[PDB]
Formats: C-alpha cells, structure tokens, sequence
DNA sequence: ATCAATATCCACCTGCAGATACTACCAAAAGTGTATTTGGAAACTGCTCCATCAAAAGGCATGTTCAGCTGGATTCCAGCTGAACATGCCTTTTGATGGAGCAGTTTCCAAATACACTTTTGGTAGTATCTGCAGGTGGATATTGAT
DNA sequence: ATCAATATCCACCTGCAGATACTACCAAAAGTGTATTTGGAAACTGCTCCATCAAAAGGCATGTTCAGCTGGAATCCAGCTGAACATGCCTTTTGATGGAGCAGTTTCCAAATACACTTTTGGTAGTATCTGCAGGTGGATATTGAT
C-alpha cells in the first residue's frame, strides 16, 4: 500500500501554510488581464501603473480571504465543514453587499 | 431674532409640481429636509476631495458632476447628470 | 478560454485556505468568480472615474487607493 | 432683477446652495456653476422620491405623504435603497417580508 | 373544547401586524430611564431635550429590528425557525460589530 | 423635594420580554429561544453606550449640560447609522 | 535667537510646522490655532510609536532586525484597540492571523 | 525639479527612539506613512466637523482633543490625550 | 505498541536586492519681526423648555398552566470532494526597444474675489380657520381549526 | 366537506391635532455694478515607465482514478416555547409651575491672519559601500497513518 494522507490532512496543512505567508495567491498575469478587461468597459485604451494593478490585487485578495472567513463561519453555523454558495450568499447578505 | 432656514418651501414647490393635490406631514417634510441636506453634504465633500486630489482650489460644476457619478448609482446618476448639465447650460445662456 | 476563468480553481482554493477553509464545495469556484467580478467592477469603475476626472489615460495607484477608500475598504502601502 | 434659480430654471435655491458651499470649507473657491449643478441634482432627487412617495400615498388612499410612504418607496427602489442603505427613516417601519420557510402548510 | 390557534399562527399574525406599522415597540418612559441611567454613568447632571431621547429610541429600534432580520437569516440557515443567541452572535460577527 | 433624587439602576430590564418579542416580530422572527431576551438587552446596552457616549462628548464639547437631538443625530452619523427626521 | 523649530519646542519628532500647513491647506476651517498642529503632531507621533514599539518586538520574536508589513499586521490584529481603530484597513502584504476553527481540527469536532 | 514629501524620515526617527537597533523595510515604511496620513485625515475631518457644528471658524487644540476622544478606542484615547496635552504645555512654556 | 513514509525544523552558508552613508544643490518650507484684523470668551439676561409633581385609568406586563411541535440526538449511506499522479499548457522572467503620456513650464484670459449699494425674500410671530385621518362602532366576510 | 370561534375588512362617523391661511415686520440674503486678482486651460515637450516582444525554463494548472468521510435524509421524543387567561400596575396622558440653562446682544483683547525678509531643511540625484535575510543544503526528528 503506497502512502496516502487522509482527506483533510493536506487541507489543514495548506491552511497552516497560507495563513503563515503573505504572498499573493492569484497568478499576476491572469489577474492583470481581468482588470484591463473590466476597466475596458468603462473606458477604452486605458493604461495602468504596475502599482495600480498591484493595489487592486492586494485589495481583491484581502477582500476574498476576509469573505472566506465569514463564509466558513456560516458553514460551521449550519454544523457543516464544507463551505457552499449559500454560505457565501448569507455572509454577503449580512454584510450589506447583497442587501 | 432667531432664523433657521430649511428646504421645506422648496420641497413643497417640487411636490406641488409632481403631485398637485398631495400634501406632506411635517415629519415627512422633516425626513425630506434631512435627505436634501444629506445629499448636499455627500456631494460637496466628494467634490471637495476631488479638488484636493487634483491640486485644484476651485470647486466647479465639473467636480460636482464627477462627485455625482461616484455617489449615485446607475440610472439615478445618468438623470442627475442630465438635469445638472441642463441647468448649467441654460444658466450660462443668460447674461 | 477567457479572463474571469483565468482565476483558477487552485488559486481560489489557496485564498480559501488563507481564510481557514478546510473543505470546498464544487459550486464555490463559480460563485467566487462572480463575487470577485462585482468587487472589481465596483472598485475599478470608481478608479477610472478618478482617472477621467484628472484628464488622464493612466489608472494610478492613488486612483485605486482613492477608489478603495470610498468603498469603505481603505488600503495601506501604495500612497496616500 | 431675476434670481439664479430662475435663470437656471430651478425651484431649489441656487444662491443659498452657493453660500452653503462657501461656508462649508470645501475649497478656497466655488465657481458660479457649482451651485447651479448641485441645486439641480438635489431637486431632481427630491422630485424622484416625492414622485414615488406621492404614488404610494395614493395606493394607500391617503392624500398626505407620511414617513411610511417615504420608507416604502425607498426600500422598494433598488437604487434609492443603495443610495440610502445606511440611512434610517424615523417612523418608517420596515417592508413587509416573511421568509417562505416560516409560512404554514401541509394541512396538519 | 375551547378555541386555540396553533403554535405559530398568532406569531405570524404578529409579524404581519408589526411589519405593517411604524410605532415604537418599546415603552417610552422605561426607555427614557435606560438612556438617563447610561448617560448618567458617563457624565452627571445631564439634561435631554425630549427629541434627543426619541431620536435614540428610533435609532435603537431600527437597529434591533434590523439585527433581528439578520439573526433570523442565521437561524433559517441552520435549518431552524427559532432564533438563538448564537444566531445574533453570528450576525454581529459577520457585521463587524465583533471579534 | 430635591433630595435623594431617584437612583437609576437595572433600567435595562425596562426593555421587556414583550417589547423584545415585538421588535423581533417586526424583524420577521417567528419563534424565540428563551435566552434571546438577555442577549438582546446586552446588545441594546452596548449600542446605546456607544451612541450616548459620543452624543455626550458632542454636548460637552459645546460646553452644554443638555443633550440635543442634533448631538444624538451627530453621534449616530459618525457611527455609520445616519438618522433622518430630527434635524440636520 | 537661534531658532528651535516648533517640533523641538514641543519636544516632538513629528513636523509641527508641516502639520500646521497641512491643516490650513486641507480646508478644515477658516482659521487654525497654534496649539492644534502641536497637539495633532503629538497624537500622530504617539500612535506611530505605539505601533512601531509593538512591531519592533514582533520582529525580534521572529529573530529579525527589520520590521516588515507582516510584523505590522500581526501587532495590529493582535491588539484589541489598534485593531478596532484600523478595522476598516487593509495592510498590503500583511497576510492574516493564524487561526483555525476548533471544529475543523482532527478527530470529529 | 520633482518634490514629494512624506512622514518617512520622522517615522524613522521615532523608530530609532523606541528601537535603536531595528530597521524598517520600504514597504513597511509606506504602510506607516499611510497609517500616519490616515490618522491625520480622520482627526482633522472630525475637528472640522466639531468646529462647524459649533459655529467656530477656528480649529484649536480643544477640537483636536474631542476629535481624539471620539476616534480613538479607550486606552489609546487616554494616552493620546496625555501626549497631546503634554506637547501643548511644553510648547507653551517657550520662546 | 511498532515502524515506515513524509513533512517540518534548526543550524549554517552566501549572493544580492535593498537598505545605507556621504556629498552637492536648491526650491520651498519655516521661522522671525511688526502691524492690522477679529474670532469668541466674558458678562448680563431674555425666554424657551426641561424636570418634576399630581391624579386618573386602562393598556399592557407579569406569572401561570398546558401541550404542540421544534430542536437535538441518532443512525445510515449515497456520492461529492480530497489526495495523489501524469501531463504539459502557459505564466514567469528579464532583457531591451519604442513611444504614450505624466508631469513640469510658460502664457494668458475668462471667471473668481473683493467691495459698495440696493432690492428682494424666506422665516416668524400673532391670530384664525379649515380638513385629512385617527380611532370607534357595527355588521359582513374570511381564516383557522376541530370534526 | 360542514360548523363554529375569531380575526379581518370596510363603510360610516366624529373629534381634533396638525395643517393651512392672511397680515406684517425686517435682518440676512441675493442680485447689480466696477474694479482688481488669478486659477488653471491650452500648447509644447522632456523623460519616466508602460506596453510588447522575444523565448526559454519549469512551476503549476488540468484531467483522471479512487474511496474516505461528509452532508443530508429519515426517525424518535423530551421539553421548550407559544397561546390563553387572570390580575392589577405602572406607563400614558393632561395640565401646571418653577427655574436651569440655552441663546441672543454688546464689549473687548489675546491670538490669528497678512506680509516682508532671512534662514533652515527635507527631498531629489549621484556615486558607492554595506548587510539582513531569502533561499539552499544536511541531517535530525515530529507527525501521520498502516499494522
Ligand atoms: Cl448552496
Ligand atoms: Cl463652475
Ligand atoms: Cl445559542
Ligand atoms: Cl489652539
Ligand atoms: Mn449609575
Ligand atoms: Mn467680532
Ligand atoms: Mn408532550
Ligand atoms: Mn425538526
Ligand atoms: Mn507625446
Ligand atoms: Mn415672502
Ligand atoms: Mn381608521
Ligand atoms: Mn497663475
Ligand atoms: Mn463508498
Ligand atoms: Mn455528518
Ligand atoms: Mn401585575
Ligand atoms: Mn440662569
Ligand atoms: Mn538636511
Ligand atoms: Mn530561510
């Protein structure tokens, strides 16, 4: 029998690893492509300082991470350990984002 | 001699324009007066910020327009912008 | 393949991990992308409005910082 | 003579808003068009709400607009509700809303 | 055999009744004493215009009603119809009112 | 008779079970656990202290002894709870 | 008299003269009194010291000499008062506090 | 030419006082500068409000004090008020 | 309990991105001297309205009994989501060249400010008189729940 | 479905708090006129740094297989919590009175603005040396999970 870690173990390993670091977690380019695309709908042929795109990524991830923490609490309130869309939904509604 | 001005008479004029036979209780009028003041404050403060951000010492109809775009959502913004542009354009058409 | 889909399942999984999430449902990835998209549209729209007002064709860090501040999401380390 | 509101085709007081802009410490200078534009947006917004409120007052068979009508119109209008999401209207109550799961059924 | 509405029926009648009105739901004098007591512990010899106390009551009730709407979403999310302390706490935490 | 001014204590219990039930109803709540009442009183108390503390700070800054509706309205606003209907 | 800057007079490291100029040009009020910038500069320096003081220790508990964004994040979110003051703030490259819900840990929950 | 000021050098000095042998990275300095700018802006704006609410045209150390009491949490407020009062008094007993 | 398979940690090592120390230069920031203006603290007090007392009464709080049905516990299992791999697409980097356009600079005028007069107006105070609707009644219709 | 106990609806009505209506007074507001100052738009442009390439190097996303263990359905039942009821209190309401204290009005100087002039300093730039620590290697040992 080869060596397999049990479901959840590596996950917990990952929680510990990413809560310990500060690195950006989304790939730069894919992210920068998204930004420009969205911006493109409000104004055409826009240029971006490299730092502007960096602020947006820093704010976006802090935002998502923070949202995942609230969503996790909603999953646990339902006595689950798996976050679901309805958990994200409830968190945004209580925050006044969906309300 | 005590003088506390409000927007009540103007809100009343506008009300008679949209609902010629509808009145308004003084509490409701009080709510509306708070609404108009709130809007004034939010827009002026944003315009004020717009001016500082661009090292300008003058608050023009342009800062105001941008403030309105930043503060009001979708449809409301568009109409407010027309109504404002119109009023200014007509205002300047006079000596 | 297109851009919002550029934000991958594993990147989203990493963000969730940082958020202390142990188990992720399959439908989460598309919900997240939708959420990120609304967040960026809201922030960028305001940044661009600040760009246009300054008569520029370049979105600056300060435009973004100012955009974040009015959305109630103040950001430190990029100016102002 | 002829006031600036009239000159601008507005009900809202251009002169007063201009003064209020100066007295408020928003900038060293306040251009002549600033108060015209702001007065126009203020009036437009008050007109929108009063238009809606007046209709709600009509639906409830009242000829007088009260707080409740303002609250109703504001919370049912997706945009007016976002613009005033952090505002509380005294004596406005809330929107009737009962989660579906709380209703009875299945006989007994 | 006397007439008895079933458990929940009167409750639904009350939800419809209070959602239709706009009057204050907390007794006036008792609320005014609560305000005076809390203010008194901050500064002694304070007086209140009667409208200051009414403003506080309108703000307090709008605040509690709104919190009860969120609390109610947390209960329903747990598949209950009964709101509990942990529902209020969940809502206040996501709301940022807490830690 | 000015003496032994009434002493204010335990007034948070003035917010009764029936009053909390009513607010919850306006909030759309159908069923209420027995421990909700004390939790609510606690929550209301924190809310009020924060608002009254700020209102009183505005009052004191103006060198007054009387808390005005504006003081409260100004207090609510800096807490993100703008209130319409009492001035300003 | 050989000039001793307003900061030196107040016994502050922060620029009382700069802060004074910033108050005026910030459209805060028609007039700005002499004490205001002094008091303000002192409050700012103080908070800057409270945070730098904490962040410094955090850098030494990590066996580092140089304070980095992570250090500021950890000292700010672990301090009840500083965390409330900055509850609406995001610290670039700050990351988050290690924290795992007990129910997610090994063997049931 | 091209000039852009910040509180960096002053922050650095304050750092050396409390921690003589500790350095600070540029990104962290940037965060501290934003921090200090943010404190300035929050206190200044609130001081602005208190003066306006009271019909004062002057922002004096008294407005700063109240603004600090309204903006900073308990203990930080107690201390910041000390630091404040202390610096105004030291500054006064001078020339 | 035994032990293999991995992850994780500590001690040490070293190149280099990034922090640091020194010099040179200058606009502008900041302090000083003096002459003029003025915000707002004092002192006095008119007048609003806040605190407080009084008395009556019924709307609503409180305590209690009773049992319906909700929450919480338990059990069961289908199938979703984690772990581990094998591929290999595509981000990442870094090197370096156009050139868009941010940002600094010189002009110059429409529009702002300051200032003096004059005319209009929105707010109020004193008095009086309507009118929309709250609160009540009474009877008709609807909803709920027991059979 | 039928029958009954109650809640809910609505038309009709009456009192009255709030709304509305003239008369009048004037202090601050608002508009007009000239004169004087200037903010920043417009045009030109130098150089900072953003967009695009090239182009390997391989880190990391994607598809696949497998099954552990989680989510959620189905059951059972103690007892919590809702509905109803009796009792009676304390909030609400109505009207009054003293007087604390908020706010208007005038006086007056300590402190701020307005300026001219001298001195100091924080920031940009060059050129150059130093160093905390990221990232890498060993080897030890803690953790996890199968027996
Ligand atoms: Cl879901
Ligand atoms: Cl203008
Ligand atoms: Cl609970
Ligand atoms: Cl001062
Ligand atoms: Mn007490
Ligand atoms: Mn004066
Ligand atoms: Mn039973
Ligand atoms: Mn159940
Ligand atoms: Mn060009
Ligand atoms: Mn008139
Ligand atoms: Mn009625
Ligand atoms: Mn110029
Ligand atoms: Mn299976
Ligand atoms: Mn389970
Ligand atoms: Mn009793
Ligand atoms: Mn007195
Ligand atoms: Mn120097
Ligand atoms: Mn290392």
């Amino acid at each position: 029998k080869p060596h397999r870690y049990r479901p959840g173990t590596v996950a917990l390993r990952e929680i510990r690893r990413y809560q310990k670091s500060t690195e950006l977690l989304i790939r730069k380019l894919p992210f920068q492509r998204l930004v420009r695309e969205i911006a493109q709908d409000f104004k055409t042929d826009l240029r971006f300082q490299s730092s502007a795109v960096m602020a947006l990524q820093e704010a976006s991830e802090a935002y998502l991470v923070g949202l995942f923490e609230d969503t996790n609490l909603c999953a646990i309130h339902a006595k689950r350990v798996t976050i679901m869309p309805k958990d994200i939904q409830l968190a945004r509604r209580i925050r006044g984002e969906r309300a | 001699r005590k003088r506390k001005e409000s927007y009540a008479i103007y809100i009343y004029k506008v009300l008679k324009q949209v609902h010629p036979d509808t009145g308004i209780s003084s509490k409701a009028m009080s709510i509306m007066n708070s609404f108009v003041n709130d809007i004034f404050e939010r827009i002026a403060a944003e315009a004020s910020r717009l001016a500082h951000y661009n090292k300008r010492s003058t608050i023009t109809s342009r800062e105001i327009q941008t403030a309105v775009r930043l503060l009001l959502p979708g449809e409301l913004a568009k109409h407010a912008v027309s109504e404002g542009t119109k009023a200014v354009t007509k205002y300047t058409s006079s000596k | 393949r297109d851009n919002i889909q550029g934000i991958t399942k594993p990147a989203i999984r990493r963000l969730a991990r940082r958020g202390g999430v142990k188990r992720i449902s399959g439908l989460i990835y598309e919900e997240t992308r939708g959420v990120l998209k609304v967040f960026l549209e809201n922030v960028i729209r305001d940044a661009v409005t600040y760009t246009e007002h300054a008569k520029r064709k370049t979105v600056t860090a300060m435009d973004v910082v100012y955009a974040l501040k009015r959305q109630g999401r103040t950001l430190y380390g990029f100016g102002g | 003579a002829k006031s600036r509101s009239n000159r601008a085709g507005l009900q809202f007081p251009v002169g007063r808003i201009h003064r209020l802009l100066r007295k408020g410490n928003y900038a060293e200078r306040v251009g002549a068009g600033a108060p015209v534009y702001l007065a126009a947006v203020m009036e437009y917004l008050a007109a929108e709400v009063l238009e809606l409120a007046g209709n709600a007052a009509r639906d409830n068979k009242k000829t007088r607009i009260i707080p409740r009508h303002l609250q109703l119109a504001i919370r049912n209008d997706e945009e007016l509700n976002k613009l005033l999401s952090g505002v509380t209207i005294a004596q406005g109550g809330v929107l009737p809303n009962i989660q579906a799961v709380l209703l009875p059924k299945k006989t007994e």
